[PDB]
């Protein structure tokens, strides 16, 4: 299983450099292209440029010239993109892509960086549970910085009936919440725990849904 | 600089129903081995893009058959041709046979589907919120349809619109609703002043608002 593995966050101070990280594995690093691409929160695509992790030869798009430089480690199997004095502009959605030869140049997309530039120190979130024949449980993620958070309900053995609601800014903090639906006799009588990560934070939450008395 | 141009933006479909997006290249898009190399991609909401079309008409593996491209020179189609939930979602036309490589500006495709009520509830702040000194109170009103919706809270029967924060899903891949969250926060002092609180969901479905609330005591 082709496999291209981005870290979920970068904060990064106005004016710093990133350097991005795309771990590749289930094939040989060597035999495909590797592509990037930004995103801009809810806009779109633009291709960055790619390279040869054989030959180390690249190819950029003009626009980003002066913005990024395109490196491999062949012995890691990890492509990387550094990315320059940074600005406003720059948040976005980083993606690795892995080309296919003479067929595609994105047939496996890693999961994406989400680069926020800010001065703002990192927050990690306070994880809160909701509790009271369907019942509705959920988790109120609050305060953090910055994007994004995972949430997870069992550990992902709970998928159906659940909503994870984008967050919302306020107060320079970003809140989330999730809900989950199930059967009334599942819950109380077994667990119904959501998981919270925040990446930039590496924080992991396990936050179970305990009945109020 | 090889420019792809999608139309609609956005697309409306009933479910079972066909769906057609185009994407024109300003310039010809052979790459010198005499491949073609247009994409399709389709990015889901929260996910990365994934690829359906290579090469103008072939079927990534895995991708089912109601996907098909179509097309040549510089006028290239894709076909749904019997769309459903999963389908939602922004798809991308892309051409990587010349430098610099570009994409679509997307379409977004949109299903509708039967009207639908919202399930609501509503959650207490918890006991581990208030030792911290913060209480906020959550409303989910989930899996209705269309999009519009209106919340309104109460406090012991007062209307109360400061420090109430509002998020809406994307549309649901199973099941083509909505939903969204209500959050209105406040200070230990102020939840513990005051006893009732509601949440009313108006909605397209019904000329009465769904009331669901609780009592801070018991």
């Amino acid at each position: 299983q082709v496999q291209l593995e981005q870290p979920g966050a970068e904060l990064v101070k106005p004016g710093a450099s990133v350097k991005l990280s795309c771990k590749a594995s289930g094939y040989t690093f060597t035999s495909n292209w590797i592509n990037w691409v930004k995103q801009r929160p809810g806009q779109g695509l633009e291709w960055i440029g790619h390279i040869s992790p054989g030959s180390s030869s690249t190819n950029y798009n003009e626009k980003f010239k002066s913005k990024a430089t395109l490196t491999v480690d062949t012995s890691s199997s990890t492509a990387y993109m550094q990315l320059s004095s940074l600005t406003s502009d720059d948040s976005a959605v980083y993606y690795c892509g892995r080309e296919e030869t003479v067929r595609a140049s994105f047939g496996n997309w890693g999961q994406g960086t989400l680069v926020t530039v800010s001065a703002a120190k990192t927050t990690p979130p306070s994880v809160y549970p909701l509790a009271p024949s369907m019942v509705t449980l959920g988790c109120l993620v609050k305060g953090y910085f910055p994007e994004p958070v995972t949430v997870t309900w069992n550990s992902g053995s709970l998928s159906s009936g659940v909503h994870t609601f984008p967050a919302v800014l306020q107060s320079d903090l970003y809140t989330l919440s999730s809900s989950v639906t199930v059967p009334s006799s599942t819950w109380p009588s077994q667990t119904v725990t959501c998981n919270v990560a925040h990446p930039a934070s590496s924080t992991k939450v396990d936050k179970k849904i305990v009945p109020r008395d | 600089e090889l420019v792809m141009t999608q139309t609609p933006p956005s697309l409306p479909v009933s479910l079972g129903d066909q769906a057609s997006i185009s994407c024109r290249s300003s310039q010809s898009i052979v790459h010198s081995n005499g491949d073609t190399y247009l994409e399709w991609y389709l990015q889901k909401p929260g996910q990365s893009p994934k690829l359906l079309i290579y090469k103008v008409s072939n079927r990534f593996s895995g991708v089912p058959d109601r996907f098909s491209g179509s097309g040549s020179g510089t006028d290239f189609t894709l076909e749904i041709s019997r769309v459903e939930a999963e389908d939602l979602g922004v798809y991308y036309c892309f051409q990587g046979s010349h430098v610099p490589r570009t994409f679509g500006g997307g379409t977004k495709l949109e299903i509708k589907r039967a009207d639908a009520a919202p399930t609501v509830s509503i959650f207490p702040p918890s006991s581990e919120q208030l030792t911290s000194g913060g209480a906020s109170v959550v409303c989910f009103l989930n899996n209705f349809y269309p999009k519009d919706i209106n919340v309104k809270w109460k406090i012991d029967g007062s209307e109360r619109q400061n420090g109430v924060l509002n998020s809406w899903t994307d549309q649901d891949s199973k099941d083509s609703t909505y939903s969204m969250s209500s959050t209105l926060t406040l200070t230990k002092d102020e939840y513990e002043r005051h006893n009732s609180y509601t949440c009313e969901a108006t909605h397209k479905t019904s000329t009465s608002p769904i009331v669901k609330s609780f009592n801070r005591n018991e």
